[PDB]
This record gives structure tokens, C-alpha cells and sequence, in this order.
């Protein structure tokens, strides 16, 4: 299992590589409210 | 249903008023749809909104 150094680091194949975070939506339940295409009503939606 | 000479119009336009001003944000969208004989009851809501 390759291992981290002190550094916050790991080494590959001699290389000095970095493991960047990333940002992504959580898991939740999201409702929004959009303006339909056609007849520009609002129209509101859920997504889990 | 009011009887003759009771008025009921004039309820009933206060009425549309009413719950048109109340309920107008989520009816801006939607609208509203009049049907009669006549459009006076149209003609009301141009007046007062």
C-alpha cells in the first residue's frame, strides 16, 4: 500500500505526486424551482 | 346564490379581489381564467389590479 510521507506527499514510480480534494455534491435531498420552457410556469422538482 | 336584489355581485367581485390579492404570488403564473356572459367581472379585476 503506498504510504504518505511527512511531507503530505506520496512517491510514484520516483515521482512526487499530490492527491488534490474534491469538491462534490453530498448525498441529500435537494428541491428546486424552475421556469418551464414552454409555458414559463414554475415548475418545482425533488431528486434524492 | 343570493337572491334578487340582494347584491350578490358586488360580494362576488370583492370576493375575486380578496383572494386574488392574497394568493397573487403564486398566481402571477398561473392566471386566472373568467367566464360568463359578460366580461364584467374582468373588467373589476383590470380595475383594481
Amino acid at each position: 500500500f503506498p504510504m504518505m510521507t511527512e511531507k503530505g506527499t506520496f512517491i510514484i514510480n520516483g515521482t512526487e505526486r499530490v492527491v488534490v480534494s474534491q469538491l462534490v455534491r453530498s448525498p441529500g435531498v435537494y428541491f428546486d424551482e424552475t421556469i418551464d420552457k414552454s409555458t414559463e410556469k414554475t415548475l418545482h422538482s425533488v431528486k434524492v | 346564490e343570493g337572491g334578487p336584489g340582494t347584491g350578490k355581485t358586488v360580494v362576488a367581485l370583492h370576493r375575486v379581489a380578496y383572494l386574488l390579492y392574497t394568493y397573487r404570488k403564486q398566481m402571477e403564473r398561473h392566471g386566472v381564467l373568467v367566464v360568463g356572459p359578460t366580461p364584467a367581472f374582468l373588467d373589476h379585476i383590470g380595475r383594481v389590479l
